[PDB]
Protein backbone atom coordinates (compact mmCIF):
# COMPACT_ATOMS: atom_id res chain seq x y z
CA UNK A 1 0.00 0.00 0.00
CA UNK A 2 2.91 2.35 0.77
CA UNK A 3 4.52 1.24 -2.52
CA UNK A 4 1.00 2.54 -4.36
CA UNK A 5 1.54 5.69 -2.33
CA UNK A 6 5.29 6.36 -3.28
CA UNK A 7 4.36 5.70 -7.04
CA UNK A 8 1.58 8.08 -7.13
CA UNK A 9 4.30 10.63 -5.32
CA UNK A 10 6.81 9.89 -8.43
CA UNK A 11 4.16 10.51 -10.98
CA UNK A 12 2.89 13.34 -9.32
CA UNK A 13 6.54 15.27 -9.25
CA UNK A 14 7.49 13.81 -13.26
CA UNK A 15 4.31 15.68 -13.76
CA UNK A 16 5.27 18.74 -11.88
CA UNK A 17 8.64 18.67 -13.67
CA UNK A 18 6.92 18.54 -16.96
CA UNK A 19 4.36 20.97 -15.92
CA UNK A 20 6.70 24.26 -14.37
CA UNK A 21 10.17 25.14 -15.78
CA UNK A 22 11.02 27.07 -13.15
CA UNK A 23 11.32 24.83 -10.02
CA UNK A 24 11.64 25.42 -6.30
CA UNK A 25 14.93 23.74 -6.71
CA UNK A 26 16.40 26.26 -9.38
CA UNK A 27 14.33 29.17 -7.83
CA UNK A 28 16.44 28.47 -4.26
CA UNK A 29 19.72 27.71 -6.60
CA UNK A 30 19.18 31.25 -8.11
CA UNK A 31 18.58 32.82 -4.67
CA UNK A 32 21.65 31.88 -2.86
CA UNK A 33 23.54 32.09 -6.13
CA UNK A 34 24.71 28.26 -6.44
CA UNK A 35 23.66 27.88 -10.18
CA UNK A 36 25.72 28.52 -12.88
CA UNK A 37 22.75 30.60 -14.83
CA UNK A 38 23.55 34.07 -14.91
CA UNK A 39 22.25 36.52 -11.65
CA UNK A 40 18.90 38.18 -11.62
CA UNK A 41 19.20 41.69 -12.98
CA UNK A 42 18.08 43.15 -9.62
CA UNK A 43 14.76 45.46 -10.08
CA UNK A 44 15.11 48.07 -7.01
CA UNK A 45 14.16 51.56 -8.40
CA UNK A 46 12.16 52.74 -10.87
CA UNK A 47 15.53 53.25 -12.86
CA UNK A 48 16.31 49.28 -13.01
CA UNK A 49 13.11 48.30 -14.32
CA UNK A 50 13.91 50.18 -17.42
CA UNK A 51 17.39 48.78 -17.30
CA UNK A 52 16.87 45.33 -16.89
CA UNK A 53 13.69 45.78 -19.59
CA UNK A 54 14.80 44.05 -22.55
CA UNK A 55 15.41 40.62 -20.99
CA UNK A 56 11.52 40.43 -20.49
CA UNK A 57 10.27 39.01 -23.53
CA UNK A 58 6.36 40.82 -23.83
CA UNK A 59 4.34 41.97 -26.69
CA UNK A 60 1.89 44.55 -27.50
CA UNK A 61 4.25 54.51 -15.39
CA UNK A 62 6.41 51.50 -13.63
CA UNK A 63 3.44 50.16 -11.93
CA UNK A 64 1.33 49.84 -15.03
CA UNK A 65 4.31 48.05 -16.72
CA UNK A 66 4.63 46.16 -13.63
CA UNK A 67 0.95 45.08 -13.76
CA UNK A 68 1.20 44.23 -17.67
CA UNK A 69 4.29 41.99 -16.75
CA UNK A 70 2.17 40.28 -13.96
CA UNK A 71 -0.69 39.70 -15.99
CA UNK A 72 1.26 38.01 -18.29
CA UNK A 73 3.05 35.98 -16.18
CA UNK A 74 -0.52 35.12 -14.43
CA UNK A 75 -1.71 33.65 -17.95
CA UNK A 76 1.28 31.56 -18.36
CA UNK A 77 1.06 29.77 -14.78
CA UNK A 78 -2.58 29.18 -15.16
CA UNK A 79 -1.50 27.15 -18.55
CA UNK A 80 1.21 25.08 -16.55
CA UNK A 81 -1.50 24.53 -13.50
CA UNK A 82 -3.84 23.02 -16.09
CA UNK A 83 -1.23 20.80 -17.73
CA UNK A 84 -0.36 19.79 -13.90
CA UNK A 85 -3.79 19.03 -13.25
CA UNK A 86 -4.25 16.95 -16.10
CA UNK A 87 -2.09 14.15 -14.86
CA UNK A 88 -3.60 14.19 -11.66
CA UNK A 89 -5.07 10.61 -12.22
CA UNK A 90 -8.62 10.96 -12.61
CA UNK A 91 -8.64 14.89 -13.14
CA UNK A 92 -10.02 14.42 -17.07
CA UNK A 93 -12.32 11.84 -16.30
CA UNK A 94 -14.67 14.04 -14.15
CA UNK A 95 -17.36 16.00 -15.60
CA UNK A 96 -15.62 18.75 -17.41
CA UNK A 97 -18.05 21.13 -15.21
CA UNK A 98 -16.25 20.15 -11.96
CA UNK A 99 -12.90 20.21 -13.68
CA UNK A 100 -13.90 23.80 -14.79
CA UNK A 101 -14.72 24.52 -11.09
CA UNK A 102 -11.60 23.16 -9.80
CA UNK A 103 -9.76 25.27 -11.57
CA UNK A 104 -11.10 27.88 -11.20
CA UNK A 105 -11.39 27.86 -7.66
CA UNK A 106 -7.48 26.53 -7.54
CA UNK A 107 -5.81 28.29 -9.28
CA UNK A 108 -4.87 31.17 -7.60
CA UNK A 109 -4.40 29.31 -4.52
CA UNK A 110 -1.92 27.48 -6.53
CA UNK A 111 -0.22 30.54 -8.19
CA UNK A 112 0.43 31.66 -4.77
CA UNK A 113 2.24 28.66 -3.15
CA UNK A 114 3.95 28.04 -6.12
CA UNK A 115 5.38 31.91 -5.73
CA UNK A 116 6.35 31.22 -2.83
CA UNK A 117 8.89 28.94 -4.13
CA UNK A 118 10.11 32.33 -5.91
CA UNK A 119 10.84 34.45 -2.91
CA UNK A 120 13.20 35.23 0.19
CA UNK A 121 12.30 38.02 2.38
CA UNK A 122 14.02 41.12 -0.05
CA UNK A 123 12.05 40.38 -3.42
CA UNK A 124 11.30 37.58 -6.07
CA UNK A 125 12.68 36.38 -9.21
CA UNK A 126 10.62 37.50 -12.79
CA UNK A 127 10.50 36.08 -15.89
CA UNK A 128 12.09 32.18 -15.35
CA UNK A 129 14.63 33.36 -12.99
CA UNK A 130 16.28 36.50 -15.29
CA UNK A 131 15.45 38.87 -12.74
CA UNK A 132 14.53 39.25 -9.42
CA UNK A 133 12.47 42.64 -7.96
CA UNK A 134 12.60 43.75 -4.90
CA UNK A 135 9.97 43.58 -2.44
CA UNK A 136 10.95 47.09 -0.83
CA UNK A 137 10.41 48.19 -4.83
CA UNK A 138 6.67 46.53 -5.17
CA UNK A 139 5.85 47.91 -1.53
CA UNK A 140 7.39 51.53 -2.61
CA UNK A 141 4.74 51.27 -6.44
CA UNK A 142 1.82 53.86 -6.19
CA UNK A 143 -1.19 53.22 -4.26
CA UNK A 144 -2.91 50.26 -4.16
CA UNK A 145 -0.48 49.31 -7.05
CA UNK A 146 2.27 48.95 -4.01
CA UNK A 147 -0.20 46.74 -1.72
CA UNK A 148 -0.41 43.57 -4.24
CA UNK A 149 2.56 41.83 -3.59
CA UNK A 150 3.42 43.01 0.21
CA UNK A 151 1.05 40.52 1.28
CA UNK A 152 2.39 37.16 -0.39
CA UNK A 153 5.91 37.97 0.85
CA UNK A 154 4.27 37.97 4.01
CA UNK A 155 2.70 34.29 3.44
CA UNK A 156 6.15 33.31 1.44
CA UNK A 157 7.75 33.79 4.35
CA UNK A 158 6.09 31.65 6.68
CA UNK A 159 5.45 29.12 3.94
CA UNK A 160 9.11 28.72 2.97
CA UNK A 161 9.85 28.11 7.00
CA UNK A 162 8.02 24.72 6.23
CA UNK A 163 11.24 23.85 3.92
CA UNK A 164 8.87 22.19 1.50
CA UNK A 165 10.77 20.65 -1.81
CA UNK A 166 9.22 20.04 -5.25
CA UNK A 167 8.69 16.88 -4.71
CA UNK A 168 6.39 18.08 -1.65
CA UNK A 169 4.94 20.57 -3.60
CA UNK A 170 3.64 18.53 -6.61
CA UNK A 171 1.33 16.56 -3.86
CA UNK A 172 0.23 19.43 -2.32
CA UNK A 173 -0.89 21.17 -4.88
CA UNK A 174 -2.60 18.49 -6.33
CA UNK A 175 -4.82 18.27 -2.94
CA UNK A 176 -5.48 21.73 -3.47
CA UNK A 177 -6.76 21.53 -6.59
CA UNK A 178 -9.26 18.04 -6.09
CA UNK A 179 -10.69 20.34 -3.14
CA UNK A 180 -14.37 19.10 -2.64
CA UNK A 181 -15.55 22.25 -1.20
CA UNK A 182 -15.22 24.21 -4.28
CA UNK A 183 -18.84 26.19 -4.94
CA UNK A 184 -20.77 24.42 -7.55
CA UNK A 185 -19.46 20.99 -8.19
CA UNK A 186 -22.45 18.24 -9.02
CA UNK A 187 -20.66 15.46 -7.78
CA UNK A 188 -18.43 15.98 -5.20
CA UNK A 189 -17.90 12.14 -4.64
CA UNK A 190 -15.27 10.95 -7.16
CA UNK A 191 -13.43 14.59 -6.35
CA UNK A 192 -13.22 14.06 -2.41
CA UNK A 193 -12.04 9.94 -3.59
CA UNK A 194 -9.49 11.11 -5.74
CA UNK A 195 -8.45 13.85 -3.05
CA UNK A 196 -8.41 11.22 -0.15
CA UNK A 197 -6.23 9.15 -2.16
CA UNK A 198 -3.53 12.33 -2.96
CA UNK A 199 -3.99 12.96 1.13
CA UNK A 200 -2.79 9.37 1.85
CA UNK A 201 0.35 10.17 -0.95
CA UNK A 202 1.59 13.59 1.04
CA UNK A 203 1.19 12.10 4.15
CA UNK A 204 3.45 9.50 3.84
CA UNK A 205 5.27 11.98 1.36
CA UNK A 206 6.19 14.26 4.63
CA UNK A 207 6.65 11.91 7.05
CA UNK A 208 9.64 10.18 4.95
CA UNK A 209 11.08 13.57 3.36
CA UNK A 210 10.58 15.26 6.83
CA UNK A 211 10.90 13.19 9.73
CA UNK A 212 11.51 15.85 12.91
CA UNK A 213 9.01 18.67 11.80
CA UNK A 214 6.01 17.24 13.76
CA UNK A 215 3.18 17.94 12.62
CA UNK A 216 4.11 19.15 9.42
CA UNK A 217 1.10 17.80 7.31
CA UNK A 218 -1.23 19.90 9.68
CA UNK A 219 0.76 23.17 9.40
CA UNK A 220 0.70 22.73 5.25
CA UNK A 221 -3.10 22.24 5.63
CA UNK A 222 -3.55 25.57 7.27
CA UNK A 223 -1.73 27.02 4.82
CA UNK A 224 -4.73 26.56 2.51
CA UNK A 225 -6.63 28.86 4.44
CA UNK A 226 -3.70 31.30 4.41
CA UNK A 227 -4.16 30.70 0.51
CA UNK A 228 -7.86 31.85 0.80
CA UNK A 229 -7.40 34.81 2.60
CA UNK A 230 -4.53 35.93 0.08
CA UNK A 231 -6.97 35.70 -2.85
CA UNK A 232 -9.72 37.08 -1.60
CA UNK A 233 -7.57 40.08 -0.77
CA UNK A 234 -6.18 40.49 -4.29
CA UNK A 235 -10.16 39.78 -5.41
CA UNK A 236 -10.76 43.28 -3.41
CA UNK A 237 -8.02 44.42 -4.88
CA UNK A 238 -8.46 44.39 -8.29
CA UNK A 239 -11.96 45.97 -7.74
CA UNK A 240 -9.86 48.72 -6.18
CA UNK A 241 -7.90 49.01 -9.67
CA UNK A 242 -10.75 48.15 -11.40
CA UNK A 243 -12.77 51.23 -10.05
CA UNK A 244 -10.17 53.93 -10.02
CA UNK A 245 -7.85 53.28 -12.92
CA UNK A 246 -7.96 53.90 -16.04
CA UNK A 247 -8.16 51.22 -18.77
CA UNK A 248 -6.69 48.17 -17.23
CA UNK A 249 -8.86 45.05 -18.63
CA UNK A 250 -7.70 41.70 -17.27
CA UNK A 251 -6.76 39.45 -20.08
CA UNK A 252 -9.82 37.66 -21.04
CA UNK A 253 -8.63 34.50 -19.13
CA UNK A 254 -8.36 35.98 -16.03
CA UNK A 255 -11.29 37.63 -15.89
CA UNK A 256 -13.17 34.37 -16.90
CA UNK A 257 -11.67 32.96 -13.46
CA UNK A 258 -12.52 35.77 -11.67
CA UNK A 259 -16.61 36.07 -12.69
CA UNK A 260 -18.58 35.03 -10.21
CA UNK A 261 -15.63 33.56 -7.78
CA UNK A 262 -17.61 33.66 -4.29
CA UNK B 1 -26.49 23.81 -22.86
CA UNK B 2 -25.40 26.29 -19.96
CA UNK B 3 -23.41 25.58 -17.01
CA UNK B 4 -19.88 26.09 -15.91
CA UNK B 5 -18.15 24.64 -18.60
CA UNK B 6 -19.68 27.40 -20.95
CA UNK B 7 -19.26 30.20 -18.76
CA UNK B 8 -15.32 29.29 -19.07
CA UNK B 9 -14.84 28.88 -22.43
CA UNK B 10 -10.46 29.63 -22.43
CA UNK B 11 -10.59 27.46 -19.42
CA UNK B 12 -12.48 24.66 -21.24
CA UNK B 13 -10.40 24.99 -24.01
CA UNK B 14 -7.01 24.60 -22.58
CA UNK B 15 -8.74 21.85 -20.24
CA UNK B 16 -9.34 19.58 -23.21
CA UNK B 17 -7.58 16.87 -25.27
CA UNK B 18 -4.04 16.63 -24.23
CA UNK C 1 3.27 10.74 25.38
CA UNK C 2 0.22 8.81 23.59
CA UNK C 3 -0.81 9.00 27.00
CA UNK C 4 -0.31 12.31 27.84
CA UNK C 5 -2.16 13.41 24.26
CA UNK C 6 -5.60 11.12 25.68
CA UNK C 7 -5.12 12.73 28.78
CA UNK C 8 -4.92 15.99 26.91
CA UNK C 9 -8.26 14.91 25.52
CA UNK C 10 -9.95 13.67 28.29
CA UNK C 11 -8.99 17.41 29.90
CA UNK C 12 -10.50 19.01 26.72
CA UNK C 13 -13.75 17.44 26.88
CA UNK C 14 -14.79 17.87 30.38
CA UNK C 15 -13.52 21.33 29.99
CA UNK C 16 -16.05 21.69 26.96
CA UNK C 17 -18.81 19.76 28.88
CA UNK C 18 -18.56 22.61 31.87
CA UNK C 19 -18.53 24.87 29.31
CA UNK C 20 -21.07 24.42 26.85
CA UNK C 21 -24.35 23.51 27.90
CA UNK C 22 -25.55 22.38 24.53
CA UNK C 23 -23.97 19.57 23.32
CA UNK C 24 -23.59 18.38 20.26
CA UNK C 25 -25.12 14.61 21.77
CA UNK C 26 -28.03 16.52 22.85
CA UNK C 27 -28.68 18.45 19.84
CA UNK C 28 -28.54 15.09 18.02
CA UNK C 29 -30.91 13.79 20.80
CA UNK C 30 -33.45 16.26 20.27
CA UNK C 31 -33.50 16.45 16.11
CA UNK C 32 -33.89 12.24 16.09
CA UNK C 33 -36.16 12.15 19.12
CA UNK C 34 -34.17 9.58 21.23
CA UNK C 35 -34.63 12.61 23.82
CA UNK C 36 -37.47 12.63 26.65
CA UNK C 37 -37.19 16.38 25.91
CA UNK C 38 -40.56 17.36 24.32
CA UNK C 39 -40.12 18.32 20.48
CA UNK C 40 -39.06 21.43 19.76
CA UNK C 41 -41.88 23.74 18.12
CA UNK C 42 -41.48 23.78 14.81
CA UNK C 43 -41.12 27.68 13.12
CA UNK C 44 -41.67 27.24 9.20
CA UNK C 45 -43.61 30.67 8.81
CA UNK C 46 -45.15 33.57 9.77
CA UNK C 47 -48.09 31.84 10.71
CA UNK C 48 -46.27 28.74 13.27
CA UNK C 49 -44.09 31.95 14.65
CA UNK C 50 -46.74 33.58 15.85
CA UNK C 51 -48.58 30.30 16.93
CA UNK C 52 -45.36 29.40 18.42
CA UNK C 53 -45.12 32.70 20.31
CA UNK C 54 -48.01 32.24 21.87
CA UNK C 55 -47.60 29.38 24.58
CA UNK C 56 -43.70 29.35 24.83
CA UNK C 57 -40.73 31.80 24.44
CA UNK C 58 -44.61 42.44 23.32
CA UNK C 59 -42.21 44.79 22.38
CA UNK C 60 -42.97 44.18 18.77
CA UNK C 61 -40.58 44.76 16.18
CA UNK C 62 -39.80 43.51 12.48
CA UNK C 63 -39.68 39.39 12.71
CA UNK C 64 -36.43 40.38 10.82
CA UNK C 65 -34.75 42.50 13.55
CA UNK C 66 -36.11 40.10 16.02
CA UNK C 67 -34.37 37.66 14.87
CA UNK C 68 -31.18 39.83 14.20
CA UNK C 69 -31.44 40.37 18.27
CA UNK C 70 -32.26 36.85 19.03
CA UNK C 71 -29.05 35.56 17.21
CA UNK C 72 -26.85 38.65 18.58
CA UNK C 73 -27.87 37.22 22.09
CA UNK C 74 -27.20 33.82 21.78
CA UNK C 75 -23.82 35.02 20.03
CA UNK C 76 -23.22 37.17 23.13
CA UNK C 77 -23.46 34.12 25.43
CA UNK C 78 -21.65 31.75 22.75
CA UNK C 79 -18.94 34.41 23.57
CA UNK C 80 -18.59 34.23 27.14
CA UNK C 81 -18.72 30.22 27.34
CA UNK C 82 -16.13 30.09 24.20
CA UNK C 83 -13.86 32.73 26.37
CA UNK C 84 -14.20 29.80 29.78
CA UNK C 85 -13.74 26.92 27.94
CA UNK C 86 -10.94 29.03 26.13
CA UNK C 87 -9.36 29.66 29.51
CA UNK C 88 -8.89 25.71 30.27
CA UNK C 89 -6.45 24.91 27.31
CA UNK C 90 -3.07 24.55 29.10
CA UNK C 91 -0.88 27.12 28.29
CA UNK C 92 -3.94 29.77 26.85
CA UNK C 93 -3.75 31.55 30.03
CA UNK C 94 0.62 32.51 30.56
CA UNK C 95 0.24 33.86 26.92
CA UNK C 96 0.52 37.89 26.56
CA UNK C 97 -2.99 39.08 27.48
CA UNK C 98 -2.88 41.47 24.01
CA UNK C 99 -1.96 37.47 22.44
CA UNK C 100 -5.07 35.77 24.62
CA UNK C 101 -7.48 38.63 23.26
CA UNK C 102 -6.14 38.72 19.55
CA UNK C 103 -6.74 34.69 19.34
CA UNK C 104 -10.20 35.49 20.76
CA UNK C 105 -11.13 37.52 18.38
CA UNK C 106 -10.26 35.97 15.34
CA UNK C 107 -11.10 32.78 16.57
CA UNK C 108 -14.56 33.04 18.45
CA UNK C 109 -16.88 33.64 15.61
CA UNK C 110 -15.33 30.50 13.69
CA UNK C 111 -16.08 28.37 17.02
CA UNK C 112 -19.55 30.00 17.18
CA UNK C 113 -19.92 28.39 13.42
CA UNK C 114 -18.21 25.15 13.56
CA UNK C 115 -20.78 24.31 16.74
CA UNK C 116 -23.57 26.05 14.69
CA UNK C 117 -22.92 23.00 12.98
CA UNK C 118 -24.20 20.94 15.81
CA UNK C 119 -27.74 22.23 16.06
CA UNK C 120 -28.29 21.95 12.26
CA UNK C 121 -29.90 19.57 9.65
CA UNK C 122 -30.38 20.19 6.26
CA UNK C 123 -34.30 21.43 6.65
CA UNK C 124 -33.23 24.01 9.72
CA UNK C 125 -31.41 24.94 13.35
CA UNK C 126 -32.68 24.54 16.69
CA UNK C 127 -32.95 27.84 18.57
CA UNK C 128 -33.49 28.57 22.10
CA UNK C 129 -31.16 25.39 23.83
CA UNK C 130 -33.84 23.16 21.91
CA UNK C 131 -37.24 24.30 22.63
CA UNK C 132 -37.26 25.69 18.84
CA UNK C 133 -36.55 24.55 15.56
CA UNK C 134 -36.25 27.09 13.02
CA UNK C 135 -36.29 26.02 9.56
CA UNK C 136 -33.81 27.30 6.51
CA UNK C 137 -36.91 27.76 4.35
CA UNK C 138 -38.31 30.34 6.81
CA UNK C 139 -34.87 31.75 7.75
CA UNK C 140 -34.10 32.58 3.78
CA UNK C 141 -37.87 33.97 3.54
CA UNK C 142 -36.83 37.34 5.48
CA UNK C 143 -36.82 40.42 3.45
CA UNK C 144 -33.66 41.65 2.50
CA UNK C 145 -31.04 41.64 3.33
CA UNK C 146 -31.94 39.69 6.05
CA UNK C 147 -32.88 36.46 4.34
CA UNK C 148 -29.45 35.95 3.20
CA UNK C 149 -27.12 35.20 6.49
CA UNK C 150 -28.17 31.53 7.53
CA UNK C 151 -27.85 30.22 4.36
CA UNK C 152 -23.84 29.94 4.24
CA UNK C 153 -23.73 28.45 7.57
CA UNK C 154 -26.13 25.78 6.79
CA UNK C 155 -24.53 24.99 3.32
CA UNK C 156 -21.14 24.88 6.01
CA UNK C 157 -23.02 22.80 8.20
CA UNK C 158 -24.14 20.20 6.25
CA UNK C 159 -20.59 19.49 4.80
CA UNK C 160 -19.33 19.66 8.53
CA UNK C 161 -21.84 16.97 9.35
CA UNK C 162 -21.03 14.76 6.68
CA UNK C 163 -17.55 14.14 9.14
CA UNK C 164 -19.91 12.59 12.15
CA UNK C 165 -17.72 14.43 14.48
CA UNK C 166 -18.71 14.04 18.18
CA UNK C 167 -18.15 16.46 21.11
CA UNK C 168 -14.71 14.58 22.06
CA UNK C 169 -13.72 15.54 18.64
CA UNK C 170 -15.41 18.92 18.82
CA UNK C 171 -13.46 19.47 22.14
CA UNK C 172 -10.17 19.82 20.73
CA UNK C 173 -10.75 20.92 17.24
CA UNK C 174 -12.33 23.89 18.65
CA UNK C 175 -8.87 24.17 20.91
CA UNK C 176 -6.99 23.61 17.87
CA UNK C 177 -8.74 27.16 16.11
CA UNK C 178 -8.76 29.28 18.96
CA UNK C 179 -4.43 28.43 19.28
CA UNK C 180 -3.96 29.89 15.49
CA UNK C 181 -0.39 31.19 14.77
CA UNK C 182 -1.72 33.25 11.67
CA UNK C 183 -3.53 35.59 13.42
CA UNK C 184 -3.34 39.14 12.63
CA UNK C 185 -1.31 41.27 15.30
CA UNK C 186 0.30 38.37 17.42
CA UNK C 187 3.12 39.26 19.31
CA UNK C 188 4.31 36.37 20.11
CA UNK C 189 3.52 33.66 17.53
CA UNK C 190 6.27 30.62 18.74
CA UNK C 191 4.24 29.79 22.21
CA UNK C 192 0.73 29.94 20.58
CA UNK C 193 2.10 27.81 17.92
CA UNK C 194 3.86 25.18 20.85
CA UNK C 195 0.58 24.71 22.31
CA UNK C 196 -1.41 23.79 18.90
CA UNK C 197 1.06 21.48 17.67
CA UNK C 198 0.06 19.17 20.84
CA UNK C 199 -3.50 20.58 20.42
CA UNK C 200 -3.35 18.82 16.83
CA UNK C 201 -1.30 15.47 17.86
CA UNK C 202 -3.83 14.80 20.19
CA UNK C 203 -6.91 15.71 17.83
CA UNK C 204 -4.77 12.84 15.73
CA UNK C 205 -4.68 10.21 18.00
CA UNK C 206 -8.29 11.20 18.88
CA UNK C 207 -10.04 10.80 15.93
CA UNK C 208 -7.61 7.83 14.87
CA UNK C 209 -9.02 5.82 17.73
CA UNK C 210 -12.94 7.37 17.66
CA UNK C 211 -12.96 6.62 14.00
CA UNK C 212 -11.15 4.41 12.69
CA UNK C 213 -12.47 3.38 8.82
CA UNK C 214 -12.84 6.73 8.12
CA UNK C 215 -9.46 7.55 6.23
CA UNK C 216 -8.00 10.93 6.18
CA UNK C 217 -10.92 12.66 8.51
CA UNK C 218 -8.20 14.27 10.56
CA UNK C 219 -7.42 15.91 6.88
CA UNK C 220 -10.54 16.81 5.85
CA UNK C 221 -11.49 18.48 9.38
CA UNK C 222 -8.63 20.30 8.68
CA UNK C 223 -9.50 22.05 5.97
CA UNK C 224 -13.16 22.83 7.25
CA UNK C 225 -10.93 25.65 8.74
CA UNK C 226 -10.81 27.25 5.59
CA UNK C 227 -14.74 27.25 4.94
CA UNK C 228 -14.65 28.67 8.82
CA UNK C 229 -12.92 31.31 7.66
CA UNK C 230 -14.75 31.83 4.08
CA UNK C 231 -17.75 32.49 6.47
CA UNK C 232 -16.91 35.11 9.13
CA UNK C 233 -15.36 37.07 5.95
CA UNK C 234 -18.81 36.72 4.32
CA UNK C 235 -20.63 37.42 7.62
CA UNK C 236 -18.92 40.47 8.16
CA UNK C 237 -19.55 41.96 4.34
CA UNK C 238 -23.09 41.14 5.20
CA UNK C 239 -22.97 43.00 8.67
CA UNK C 240 -21.25 45.82 6.94
CA UNK C 241 -24.00 46.34 4.06
CA UNK C 242 -26.97 45.99 7.21
CA UNK C 243 -24.96 48.46 9.42
CA UNK C 244 -25.55 50.81 6.08
CA UNK C 245 -28.62 50.16 5.02
CA UNK C 246 -30.87 49.64 8.14
CA UNK C 247 -31.84 51.92 10.94
CA UNK C 248 -30.78 51.00 14.71
CA UNK C 249 -28.49 48.45 13.79
CA UNK C 250 -26.21 48.11 16.44
CA UNK C 251 -24.21 45.56 17.79
CA UNK C 252 -24.04 44.60 21.39
CA UNK C 253 -20.61 46.12 22.47
CA UNK C 254 -18.54 43.15 22.68
CA UNK C 255 -19.55 42.55 18.73
CA UNK C 256 -18.77 45.79 18.08
CA UNK C 257 -15.40 44.85 19.60
CA UNK C 258 -14.89 41.80 18.08
CA UNK C 259 -15.62 43.55 14.74
CA UNK C 260 -13.71 46.73 15.16
CA UNK C 261 -10.68 46.56 12.19
CA UNK C 262 -11.91 42.64 11.80
CA UNK C 263 -9.69 42.06 8.42
CA UNK D 1 -2.12 47.38 22.69
CA UNK D 2 -4.26 44.98 21.76
CA UNK D 3 -5.71 44.30 25.41
CA UNK D 4 -6.78 47.61 25.61
CA UNK D 5 -8.67 47.96 22.54
CA UNK D 6 -10.72 44.84 23.74
CA UNK D 7 -11.66 46.10 27.30
CA UNK D 8 -14.44 43.30 27.38
CA UNK D 9 -12.87 40.81 26.22
CA UNK D 10 -10.27 41.51 28.75
CA UNK D 11 -12.22 41.54 31.57
CA UNK D 12 -13.74 38.49 30.68
CA UNK D 13 -10.14 36.82 30.81
CA UNK D 14 -9.17 39.00 34.10
C1 LIG E 1 5.80 40.00 -9.04
N1 LIG E 1 6.00 39.20 -10.21
C2 LIG E 1 5.89 37.77 -10.19
C3 LIG E 1 4.44 37.42 -10.49
O1 LIG E 1 3.68 37.53 -9.34
C4 LIG E 1 2.33 37.30 -9.49
C5 LIG E 1 1.45 37.88 -8.61
C6 LIG E 1 0.11 37.67 -8.74
C7 LIG E 1 -0.35 36.89 -9.75
C8 LIG E 1 -1.86 36.75 -9.78
C9 LIG E 1 -2.47 37.72 -10.80
N2 LIG E 1 -2.23 39.08 -10.38
C10 LIG E 1 -2.27 40.15 -11.35
C11 LIG E 1 -3.03 40.02 -12.48
C12 LIG E 1 -3.07 41.03 -13.40
C13 LIG E 1 -2.35 42.17 -13.20
C14 LIG E 1 -1.58 42.31 -12.07
C15 LIG E 1 -1.54 41.29 -11.15
C16 LIG E 1 -0.70 41.48 -9.92
O2 LIG E 1 -0.39 40.59 -9.23
C17 LIG E 1 -0.24 42.86 -9.56
C18 LIG E 1 -1.10 43.91 -9.76
C19 LIG E 1 -0.68 45.18 -9.43
C20 LIG E 1 0.58 45.38 -8.92
C21 LIG E 1 1.43 44.32 -8.73
C22 LIG E 1 1.02 43.05 -9.06
C23 LIG E 1 -3.96 37.50 -10.88
O3 LIG E 1 -4.72 38.03 -10.06
O4 LIG E 1 -4.44 36.77 -11.75
C24 LIG E 1 0.51 36.30 -10.62
C25 LIG E 1 1.86 36.51 -10.50
C26 LIG E 1 6.27 39.88 -11.43
C27 LIG E 1 6.26 41.24 -11.43
C28 LIG E 1 6.50 41.89 -12.56
C29 LIG E 1 6.75 41.20 -13.68
C30 LIG E 1 6.74 39.84 -13.67
N3 LIG E 1 6.51 39.19 -12.54
C1 LIG F 1 -30.94 31.03 13.83
N1 LIG F 1 -30.60 31.13 15.22
C2 LIG F 1 -29.38 30.53 15.71
C3 LIG F 1 -28.20 31.20 15.02
O1 LIG F 1 -27.45 31.75 16.03
C4 LIG F 1 -26.40 32.55 15.65
C5 LIG F 1 -26.19 32.91 14.35
C6 LIG F 1 -25.11 33.71 14.06
C7 LIG F 1 -24.26 34.11 15.06
C8 LIG F 1 -23.10 34.99 14.67
C9 LIG F 1 -23.52 36.33 15.22
N2 LIG F 1 -24.60 36.74 14.41
C10 LIG F 1 -25.27 37.97 14.66
C11 LIG F 1 -24.86 38.85 15.60
C12 LIG F 1 -25.54 40.02 15.78
C13 LIG F 1 -26.64 40.30 15.01
C14 LIG F 1 -27.05 39.40 14.06
C15 LIG F 1 -26.36 38.24 13.90
C16 LIG F 1 -26.72 37.19 12.88
O2 LIG F 1 -26.00 36.29 12.73
C17 LIG F 1 -27.99 37.30 12.07
C18 LIG F 1 -28.29 38.49 11.45
C19 LIG F 1 -29.45 38.59 10.71
C20 LIG F 1 -30.29 37.50 10.59
C21 LIG F 1 -29.97 36.32 11.21
C22 LIG F 1 -28.82 36.22 11.95
C23 LIG F 1 -22.42 37.34 15.09
O3 LIG F 1 -22.26 37.92 14.02
O4 LIG F 1 -21.69 37.58 16.06
C24 LIG F 1 -24.48 33.75 16.35
C25 LIG F 1 -25.55 32.96 16.64
C26 LIG F 1 -31.43 31.84 16.14
C27 LIG F 1 -31.10 31.84 17.47
C28 LIG F 1 -31.86 32.50 18.35
C29 LIG F 1 -32.93 33.16 17.91
C30 LIG F 1 -33.26 33.16 16.58
N3 LIG F 1 -32.51 32.50 15.70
Amino acid sequence: ESADLRALAKHLYDSYIKSFPLTKAKARAILTGKTTDKSPFVIYDMNSLMMGEDKIKFKHEVAIRIFQGCQFRSVEAVQEITEYAKSIPGFVNLDLNDQVTLLKYGVHEIIYTMLASLMNKDGVLISEGQGFMTREFLKSLRKPFGDFMEPKFEFAVKFNALELDDSDLAIFIAVIILSGDRPGLLNVKPIEDIQDNLLQALELQLKLNHPESSQLFAKLLQKMTDLRQIVTEHVQLLQVIKKTETDMSLHPLLQEIYKDLY
Amino acid sequence: VPDAASKHKQLSELLRGG
